[PDB]
């Protein structure tokens, strides 16, 4: 059982924390979705490798430039998060937080993850989204944006459903192992 | 923690530990709002037995069983003792509010209409000045805690020794020393991410609603100010580091 830690970073409302929520319990949140994550040091077996991987959310750091770097010290593999249903997130992937994970987790694996792919399909997305002449992040934008940015890998997944959740986690300790 | 309020605080949610029938009594908009106030001292509770794990596990058991160099605990646990004192005595406030709202004959059916105040008490003059200070410290000295924790840990063998026996335990799975450190680190950025989402539940009474509103105004003048008095500390600077 060998120790990594996983750093999630991303814009606002990317859906960061649900994510982190989702995963970390094993009890869908049915009653009440949190509003915090704390932490959490997960235990996952990937590929015949059991691994200790350490959860951490950057939320609530996002206008703190001098207190958001506190989180990445010893970081192995970055989660970096952006919403299907804003493309305006995905836009601020390589201007502001690739440039960041670069200059303080030098040679981290980046993950680039698409959260919320469900509202891909959902009607008020749309219908919200065509006001501003804008649509919901299309698969090969996000594939795109993380070949641009020199990510590891793309991946999507929804925390409301569950889908490609556990796949995100698993995929990320094999980034983490890689040396 | 103590076993009274973990026992208040450990079902997943407010909906979920108030009495099934005391819940149906509610309107959903207050079932809302409680939920979020009750995230709010849950994780305060954590909040501040993390400071106590810091305190009385890691810091006192170094000083009784090690024989480190002194200065070198503090230099790994900086603030501890003030911020356990500032965040003890938020608990304290908090918890009272909740045991004053008490239903008579119930130790867990209660509604906090107020919250505002204590918000606003905690978050202006004096007692914010003192959490404005010591989190500047803190976050300035937060680095070199962990370098010095690594060095600890690579170059002795009774330090390595102290450490996997104390963190042993399933319930210090989360809690080793460098875990403590940023959870304390992240804590008062969780504020202002609780406090709006309880202002967006508290439109009913009108002073709450403005009360809140002042509260998170507050919370962030102080992250504003404690990110602005940060400066990085390195483990055996220079002078001509620190002038350039
Ligand atoms: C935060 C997110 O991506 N989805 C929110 C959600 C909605 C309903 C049930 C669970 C979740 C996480």
């Amino acid at each position: 059982a060998i120790r990594k830690k996983l750093v999630i970073v991303g814009d606002g409302a990317c859906g960061k924390t649900c994510l982190l929520i989702v995963f970390s319990k094993d009890q869908f949140p049915e009653v009440y979705v949190p509003t915090v994550f704390e932490n959490y040091v997960a235990d996952i077996e990937v590929d015949g490798k059991q691994v200790e991987l350490a959860l951490w959310d950057t939320a609530g750091q996002e206008d703190y430039d001098r207190l958001r770097p506190l989180s990445y010290p010893d970081t192995d593999v970055i989660l970096m998060c952006f919403s299907i249903d804003s493309p305006d997130s995905l836009e601020n992937i390589p201007e502001k937080w690739t440039p960041e994970v670069k200059h303080f987790c030098p040679n981290v694996p980046i993950i680039l993850v698409g959260n919320k792919k469900d509202l891909r399909n959902d009607e008020h997305t749309r219908r919200e989204l065509a006001k501003m002449k804008q649509e919901p992040v299309k698969p090969e934008e996000g594939r795109d944006m993380a070949n641009r940015i020199g990510a590891f890998g793309y991946m999507e997944c929804s925390a409301k459903t569950k889908d490609g959740v556990r796949e995100v986690f698993e995929m990320a300790t094999r980034a983490a192992l890689q040396a | 923690s103590m076993e009274m309020d973990e026992k208040d605080f450990a079902a997943d949610s407010w909906s979920l530990a108030v009495d099934s029938s005391f819940l149906q009594q509610h309107k959903k908009e207050v079932m809302k709002q409680q939920d979020v106030i009750y995230e709010l001292i849950q994780t305060e509770l954590h909040h501040v037995r993390t400071l106590k794990i810091m305190t009385r596990l890691f810091r006192t058991g170094m000083l009784e069983e090690l024989h480190l160099e002194p200065g070198v605990v503090q230099g790994l646990f900086p603030c501890v003792d003030e911020l356990s004192d500032i965040h003890t005595r938020f608990l304290s406030q908090l918890l009272e509010r909740r045991r004053q709202a008490l239903c008579p004959g119930s130790t867990r059916n209660f509604v906090i209409h107020r919250l505002g105040d204590l918000l606003i008490s905690q978050f202006s003059g004096p007692s914010a000045e003192q959490m404005c200070k010591t989190y500047s410290e803190f976050c300035s000295r937060h680095s070199k805690a962990l370098k010095l924790y690594k060095e600890l840990y690579a170059r002795d063998k009774r330090f390595q020794q102290f450490i996997r026996k104390v963190t042993r335990p399933a319930v210090l799975k989360r809690h080793g020393v460098q875990e403590c450190i940023l959870l304390v680190t992240q804590r008062i950025t969780k504020y202002p991410l609780l406090i709006s989402r309880i202002l967006q539940h508290s439109h009913g009474i009108e002073e709450e609603r403005q009360d809140l509103t002042t509260a998170l105004g507050l919370v962030k003048e102080l992250l504003s100010n404690v990110d602005e008095g940060i400066y990085q500390l390195e483990k055996g600077a220079r002078l001509q580091e620190i002038y350039n």
